């Protein structure tokens, strides 16, 4: 046979025999190994899709799939190879995906002491890749630490693509980096991803998450208590039910910015470049506003004077991703196997 | 031009 199993904690990996000396480097809920590619002499990330158990994962796992293939950016993970060790429709059940393997997670950076050109380049990279999705109208909706992988050479790029969609109106996106139009199910458009940006910008300054939430309720506590009470503007936007609660809560005034991020949490300016603590905080400002309407969009973001030094039109003008809702479980595995055949 | 950084990664 082409293929070969080997125990992964308790889980099977059916792999191709080009692939091997596979380890574990992170867990889901899809596990993935870290391995070499025999035929192309490289080191390959091996996720194994635990996929169409129910119509929840079987859209997850097709979106995965469909995106993976579409989208080609320095700042997004690049697709390899797609197979199965099934050999029919009916046999048909685990699809691994192969991508290029990057050294680490954001959450061992959020643990390090970066000086402001390396947190400038990281931050300016992850809005190149967020630009890129949404040049196809396509929304990320779950960027987390644990979301956006780096390599030693400082590069960054962008990995889930299951819940990756176009602009629209429940509990999938992580708690701590869900916008108050996730958190009071308003609608959410492109912007909705600068909000989880200042989240984990945030966390790389304070290096402790933002807004610790105890349940998804107590998040909008979180939210207010720092950043204030919304303005009644932005009340009238909510749902008549949500808005009597939201009006319900205690009064908060919330705190500056100067002293939710004061200058002894940022690097120290350095005297080589022109990169300051003021500017990042100013930008910090414009992406932890509450309004999405009053928040700045991923443009906006890659224009401001502590990311726009790096800007490079081929990485942040770059061609949109070229794309081609229900469906039953046995109309999505006849789905999930056509588009895997066909790569 | 793309910038010579590193990331000590364990
Ligand atoms: N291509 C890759 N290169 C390096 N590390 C990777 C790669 N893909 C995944 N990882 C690692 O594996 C972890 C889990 O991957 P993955 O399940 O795709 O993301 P996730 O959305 O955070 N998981 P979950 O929401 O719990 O299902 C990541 O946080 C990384 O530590």
């Amino acid at each position: 046979n082409n293929f070969y199993s080997v125990e992964i904690g308790d889980s099977t990996f059916t792999v191709l025999k080009r692939y091997q000396n596979l380890k574990p480097i992170g867990s889901g809920a899809g596990i993935v190994c870290a391995a070499y590619d025999a035929i192309l002499e490289r080191n390959v990330a091996i996720k194994k899709l635990s996929p169409f158990q129910n119509q929840t994962h079987a859209k997850r796992a097709y979106r995965e799939l469909v995106l993976m293939k579409c989208v080609n950016h320095k700042n997004i993970i690049g697709l390899l190879n797609v197979f199965t060790p099934q050999k029919s429709l009916e046999e048909f059940q685990d699809v691994y995906i192969v991508m290029e393997l990057m050294d680490a997670n954001l959450c061992q950076v959020i643990q390090m002491e970066l000086d402001h050109e390396r947190m400038s380049y990281l931050l300016y990279q992850m809005l190149c890749g967020i630009k890129h999705l949404h040049s196809a109208g396509i929304i990320h909706r779950d960027l987390k630490p644990s979301n956006i992988v780096v390599k030693s050479d400082c590069t960054l790029k962008i990995l889930d693509f299951g819940l990756a969609r176009t602009a629209g109106t429940p509990y999938v996106v992580t708690r701590y980096y869900r916008a108050p139009e996730v958190i009071l199910g308003m609608g959410y458009k492109e912007n909705v991803d600068l909000w989880s940006v200042g989240c984990i910008m945030g966390e790389m300054v304070c290096h402790k998450i933002l807004f610790p939430g105890r349940d998804y309720i107590d998040q909008w506590n979180k939210v207010i208590e720092q950043l204030g009470t919304p303005c009644p503007e932005f009340m009238k936007k909510l749902q008549p039910t949500v808005r009597t609660y939201v009006e319900n809560r205690p009064k908060y005034a919330g705190y500056s910015f100067e002293k939710l991020f004061p200058d002894v949490l940022f690097p120290a300016d350095s005297e080589h470049n022109k990169l300051k603590a003021s500017q990042a905080r100013d930008l910090l400002s414009k992406m932890l506003v509450i309004d999405a309407s009053k928040r700045i969009s991923v443009d906006e973001a890659l224009q401001h004077p502590y990311i726009n030094v790096w800007y490079d039109p081929s990485e942040a003008e770059a061609p949109p991703p070229k794309i081609p809702r229900e469906h039953t479980i046995e109309e999505w595995k006849e789905l999930i196997y056509k588009e895997v055949m066909d790569l | 031009p793309r910038p010579t950084l590193q990331l000590p990664l364990a």
